[PDB]
């Protein structure tokens, strides 16, 4: 289960551009996954607190919107 | 040349031709008078023709002061040394200060009344003797002067009579900015132009250019639109005052002999706070009282406000419509279709295109008065805008700005800010019902009126010099 | 223009120290946008007969009014968020702010 | 045989990419990763699409804000290159591996 | 919004126009600091220091 | 002036259809800030003497020249990426684009 | 009073006091002659003085045609219908055109060297008669033009005198725009600030204000610290030219008769192109032929260039260094520190502030040539700002820019990006071997210079009427 790798470098370099850089090192790809790693580990640790605290086995964008807006991380459009 | 009796179109005449069919007007020989404004400098074929602005452009009440060293001494009492300005000598509204009879040579205002023989009075601005509510401002004005000139000399016995005047304008001036930036301008441009164009007070540009914009003499104009065909009179239960309750508007226009002889200015302050105005409507734009029979006593033929402010605004040369949206950064329509979705009405782009052929030939006032007006807002996008931009530029290039440091200090900032214009109107008359808070915004007896008694009072002590 | 000073110049002056003249009285306006003339400097559009502007006709301001403005008195409307006062505190305001001197 | 300039393509991303509000990674493979993710804290989960969708949304903001205090940091090392120490810096900075 | 959906020339609001209009206001913008709007995209802004 | 037209007006007018006078010839410059003058209208800095401007005395423009733009001129260094040319065709760029006149 | 004999203070005089221990002038009762610029409109106690501009604002190359109806009738060749340029009919250049000559009753010409009694030439432009160079721009271009309407003539035998004039115009005009917008500006602002100030050519606002701002005719003198203090000639070999290969500028202005009698314009030309020019230095800012010994030949005394320049500046009441910093969005330093971080020298900035006391008071023309220069560019950022805005408006608010659609056919706009000016060289003149291209830029020899039979020559095709 190597899905790390799904976001590609192309994806990356595209998120850089929408951020504004116009040069990219070749090693800010593997240091991008593994952030995105983490956040995502984190936001999906709180989602899940939140489903199993509901007696449910099926994750909800509440819970999603609930876990960021813990970490101060509001987000508008899903409810 | 005489442009008030000739119609010959030789300078400084400008009549206004009269088109066929007229309602009022049956005679196309016949014209209405104008006269063009006064050049920069005349006679100059360098120069674009620009315009003289004859008043302070700062908000600084030079409309109760003047702004010309002679006027401003001659409206001042030299007999003593308190500092006062000068009040009739003939007469009083019960017990009460008046404005001083002016001395001109062609008076308007004993051509209304050839009985009483009334002249017009003398103030800051020339044009305080049209109409009985503005001569009722500055007669109000002029009490309010006095009486903290009267407060301050009974605080500080040392002070003179110059000091004493000095310090009574700073307080007026400071007063008058305080009603017009925060119970005015917000009911004028809205929330949304009121805090794009004018953010919160930080401290004094002197880089900012305090002139006043040509444009804006006649973008200033949206309040013929406000205007109501009568004029209301009301006692002190705020009933009809017999006789005379509702006079019309043509014969009030330069009549001085109203305030003097009917009963001072009480009434009309109490129909000014107690009346609610006239809404602007893109089919109800002005009464025929401004537009059929203006200035109809003193003139040898009534005369047409709007048509006089697009007769001026093509006079001092300003661009049309289109270029003042594009100033604004609002989009400018072309076809009757795109003007229609910008006025949001498909009739009235249809009569404005018929009129002038392009929306780029629209002139200014008439562009922005036809305009929907915004949210809680009174003018149009152009208009805000223009207004905003102008009253941004007189508060920030401000030097002696209330806020700006060193001006006031902190304390006497503090106590001006529990000023109100209900307040000066108890204080300065003997009207003892009073409506409540936004003066300009309150219109209907008793709902939103209370007692004089509750308005808290300024506080003079941190004037007290020791 | 003195250094230092506690009040108000009647006339105006002295309000700006660098420009001591931005704000008085007895001063040429300022313009935000170049005039448009009908000769370019100093004549009004619709002063010569016959003279369009931007390719059409320029409409009498009297024409105007009497097609868009005139409307029946009876069908006014009164407003029941604003007063009298509104309109009377613009005016005296106004005549704080500007006026344009005309030939007598 | 027109070759373009080694920065005039890059700074066409950026404005083409500055301008329009699509999601920059494929939905597919971020499917695929959360669910991997998730099985670490719950077997036999569950998604919601609109969760997955929240989770792309919430990844991506982060990530471009990340990446514009990485090009903060490297202008500021007088630089146009993002170099991996301008990510450290700038995580160390807003304080996550503070 | 609106003022930013009319100056793209469009009839609707979308996400888009929410977040150029909370973005470009300095006050919206500091209430609205921690707040993500989805399908919004970001500001258009190139530094200086990357033109040629 | 003609709706219609094919060359340039040797004065400069109707180039701008809307205000004929922008660009033409023998027209007063633009100004980009207010101008600042030592009695504010007319009067330039260093006219009266004992006048000071921005609470500080008017320094002569020659003894300015003096101080600091004065140097040897044995020790001037040429332009490696530039000739005389540059500065020969920005004065012609200058007498195609201004010139104020001044009394016989 | 006639301020060039006279050294008192009295209207239109403003004469340049002397410092005390002046290098040149040990009388301090003397003074420098200066003229006072007329007025917008004299005599007006009301509007703000202000200057006027005697020339077409727009990049039309007035100084070729004039910018004045009589001058500009006066400088054709109407003797026949060829549409030509009136040329001297005294004198000729190798057989090659000459300047007509001028009529003056008080000629600066004439006093510079007696006997040859040679006046000033006649031109679009009445300064053209300084400097041997810029009479060579001047003649170049003249022939350029009548070269131009010969060859027009030649492809359309049916066109008048007035069509071929106005074509072979609108071409030298157009000429005239792409070399100084193309090649020009470029080297001037640097690669940053030209993209910044003027990005790419869009279409055309008539909104855009074209007008010459007046600061801009004090901060385009930066090149008057590019000016060697010689004059430099170089014969067909690139070699001295004896006599007087390298002659001191105070013997060269209003120096016609070196034109006329030394060889013409090819020489003059020669020595522009293959010579370097002054770098611009915190410390070698101006030379000393233009500071104190400017004008020596004609007037009774040397003026000094910077001097003039300051005085002007003041004369024009514009206002200081730090006004024009906030102008642009630039930082306003306030004390000599935060003066010596924005001039890169803590020395200059000293000096600065003991001879004008705050940044507030420091000339526009010496603070923007104190700054230190942009990369691959001769301005600082102040002066980059303001050239930039005055060109962009130049460039957009010109309805006849040669870019503009209307204006050239494709076809025509595909000719006329191909033009340079060694090519206008090497057709106008003898010169067989031209600079690289960048005129502006080459300046080494035989390096930078090739045979011009490899330069691509104007194709005229394109204008034939079918
Ligand atoms: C053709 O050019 C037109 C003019 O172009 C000018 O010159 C060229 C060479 C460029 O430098 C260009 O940038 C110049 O503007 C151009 O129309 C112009 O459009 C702009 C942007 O919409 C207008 O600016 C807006 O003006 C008003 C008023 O503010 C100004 O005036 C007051 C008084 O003088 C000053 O105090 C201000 O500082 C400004 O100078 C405002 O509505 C607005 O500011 C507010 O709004 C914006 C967004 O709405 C906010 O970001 C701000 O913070 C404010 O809340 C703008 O400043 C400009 O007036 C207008 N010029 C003219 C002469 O009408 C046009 O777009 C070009 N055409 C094309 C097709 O590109
Ligand atoms: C005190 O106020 C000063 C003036 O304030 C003005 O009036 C008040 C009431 C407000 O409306 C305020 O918004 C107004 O600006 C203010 O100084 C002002 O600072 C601005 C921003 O620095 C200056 O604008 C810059 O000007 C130049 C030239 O462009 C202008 O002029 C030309 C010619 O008229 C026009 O064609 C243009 O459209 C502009 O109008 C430029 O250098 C610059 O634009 C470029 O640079 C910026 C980066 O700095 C880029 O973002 C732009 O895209 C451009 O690349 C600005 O437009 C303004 O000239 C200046 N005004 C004056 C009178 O000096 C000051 O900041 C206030 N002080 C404090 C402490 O608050
Ligand atoms: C009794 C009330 C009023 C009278 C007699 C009156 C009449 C006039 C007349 C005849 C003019 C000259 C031509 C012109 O309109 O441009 C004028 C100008 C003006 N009006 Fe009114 N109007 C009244 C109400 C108002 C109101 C309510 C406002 C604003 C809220 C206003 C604002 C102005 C301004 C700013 C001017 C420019 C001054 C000038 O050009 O001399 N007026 N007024
Ligand atoms: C041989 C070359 C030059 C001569 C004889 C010369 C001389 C002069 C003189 C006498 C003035 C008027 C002084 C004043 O009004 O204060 C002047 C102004 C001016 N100069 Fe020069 N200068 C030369 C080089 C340059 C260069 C290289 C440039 C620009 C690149 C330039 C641009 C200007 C401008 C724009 C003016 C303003 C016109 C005016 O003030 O009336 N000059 N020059
Ligand atoms: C001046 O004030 C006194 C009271 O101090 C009053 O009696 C007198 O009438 C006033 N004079 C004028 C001219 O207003
Ligand atoms: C004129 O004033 C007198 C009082 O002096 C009054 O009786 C009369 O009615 C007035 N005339 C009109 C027409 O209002
Ligand atoms: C006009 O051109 C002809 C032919 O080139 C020439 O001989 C003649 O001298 C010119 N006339 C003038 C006044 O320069
Ligand atoms: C003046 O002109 C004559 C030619 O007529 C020339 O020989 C002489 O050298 C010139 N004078 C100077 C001082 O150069
Ligand atoms: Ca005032
Ligand atoms: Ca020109
Ligand atoms: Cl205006
Ligand atoms: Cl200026």
């Amino acid at each position: 289960r190597d899905n790390i790798q799904g976001i590609t470098k192309p994806a990356i370099r595209r998120l850089a551009r929408r951020g504004g850089v116009k040069r990219i090192s070749g090693l800010i790809y593997e240091e991008t996954r593994g952030v995105l790693k983490v956040f995502l580990e984190n936001v999906i640790r709180d989602a899940v607190t939140y489903t199993e605290h509901a007696k449910r086995k099926t994750v909800t964008a509440m819970d999603v919107v609930y876990a960021l807006k813990r970490q101060g991380r509001t987000l508008y459009g899903f409810g | 040349v005489n442009c008030e009796t000739s119609c010959v179109q030789q300078p400084p005449c400008f009549p206004l031709k009269i088109p066929p069919n007229d309602p009022r007007i049956k005679n196309q020989a016949d014209c209405i008078p104008f006269f063009r404004s006064c050049p920069a400098c005349p006679g100059s074929n360098i120069t674009i023709r620009n315009q003289i602005n004859a008043l302070t452009s700062f908000v600084d009440a030079s409309m109760v002061y003047g702004s010309e060293e002679p006027l401003a001494r001659n409206l001042r009492n030299m007999s003593n040394q308190l500092g006062l300005l000068a009040v009739n000598q003939r007469f009083q509204d019960n017990g009460r200060a008046l404005l001083p009879f002016d001395n001109l040579h062609d008076d308007p205002c004993l051509l209304t009344n050839r009985s009483a023989r009334i002249p017009c009075f003398l103030a800051g601005d020339t044009r305080s003797s049209e109409m009985p509510e503005l001569t009722s401002m500055h007669t109000l004005l002029l009490r309010e002067h006095n009486r903290l000139a009267t407060e301050l000399k009974s605080l500080n016995p040392r002070w003179d009579g110059e000091r004493l005047y000095q310090e009574a304008r700073k307080i007026v001036g400071a007063m008058v900015q305080i009603i017009t930036y925060r119970d005015y301008l917000p009911l004028v441009l809205g929330p949304t132009a009121m805090r794009k164009y004018l953010p919160t007070y930080r401290s004094y540009n002197d880089s900012v250019d305090p002139r006043i914009a040509n444009v804006f003499t006649n973008a200033f104009r949206y309040g013929h639109t406000l205007i109501q065909p009568f004029m209301f009179r009301l006692d002190n239960r705020y009933q009809p005052m017999e006789p005379n309750p509702r006079v019309p508007l043509s014969r009030v226009f330069f009549a001085s002999w109203r305030v003097v002889l009917e009963g001072g200015i009480d009434p009309i302050l109490r129909g000014l706070m107690a009346t609610p105005a006239k809404l602007n409507r893109q089919n109800q734009i002005a009464v025929d009282e401004i537009r059929e029979r203006l200035f109809e006593q003193v003139m040898r033929i009534g005369l047409d406000l709007p048509a006089l402010n697009m007769q001026r605004s093509r006079d001092h040369g300003l661009p049309g419509y289109n270029a003042w949206r594009r100033f604004c950064g609002l989009p400018q329509p072309e076809t009757v279709g795109q003007l229609g979705t910008v006025l949001r009405n498909l009739k009235l782009a249809r009569k404005l295109m018929e009129q002038y052929g392009t929306p780029n030939n629209i002139d200014i006032w008439m562009g922005g008065v036809s305009e929907p007006l915004k949210r809680k807002g009174r003018v149009g996008p152009l208009l805000a805008c223009i207004i905003g931009t102008q009253f941004r530029k007189l508060r920030d290039g401000d030097r002696f700005w209330w806020e700006n440091e060193g001006v006031f200090s902190m304390q006497q900032r503090q106590a001006l800010a529990q000023i109100s214009l209900p307040r000066i109107i108890c204080d300065n008359t003997g009207i003892t019902t009073v409506s409540k808070n936004n003066i300009f915004m309150s219109n209907s007896y008793p709902r939103d009126f209370v007692n004089c008694s509750t308005l808290p009072a300024l506080n003079l002590a941190s004037w007290r010099e020791a | 223009c003195p250094e230092q000073d506690k009040y108000r110049t009647i006339t105006g002056m002295c309000n700006n120290r660098r420009s001591p003249t931005l704000g008085a009285s007895n001063r040429a306006f300022v313009r935000w946008l170049p005039a448009e003339y009908e000769d370019g400097f100093s004549l009004p559009y619709g002063w010569t007969p016959g003279v369009k502007r931007n390719g059409f006709p320029v409409a009498l301001a009297r024409a105007v009014s009497n097609e868009i403005v005139r409307f029946p008195t009876d069908q006014l409307t009164p407003d029941q968020e604003r007063s009298l006062m509104f309109m009377q505190w613009g005016q005296l305001l106004d005549h704080d702010l500007d006026f344009t001197p005309e030939p007598a | 045989p027109h070759r373009y300039r080694p920065g005039t393509v890059a700074l066409r991303e950026i404005r083409r990419y500055q301008k329009s509000t699509e999601l920059l990674i494929r939905k597919l493979p971020f499917q695929r990763l959360v669910r991997e993710i998730a099985q670490d804290f719950k077997t036999d989960l569950r998604f919601q699409s609109s969760a997955v969708m929240a989770l792309q949304e919430a990844s991506e903001a982060y990530l471009v804000a990340l990446f514009e205090d990485t090009n903060l940091c490297a202008i500021h090392a007088k630089r146009v290159t993002i170099m991996p120490k301008d990510i450290q810096l700038a995580r160390r900075i807003r304080g996550e591996r503070a | 919004a609106g003022n930013a959906a009319r100056d793209n020339k469009k009839t609707r609001i979308i996400p888009r126009h929410l977040q150029l209009a909370v973005r470009n206001d300095e006050e919206l913008n500091k209430l609205l600091g921690r707040v993500t709007i989805a399908q919004g995209g970001v500001l258009p802004n190139i530094q200086s220091v990357l033109l040629p």
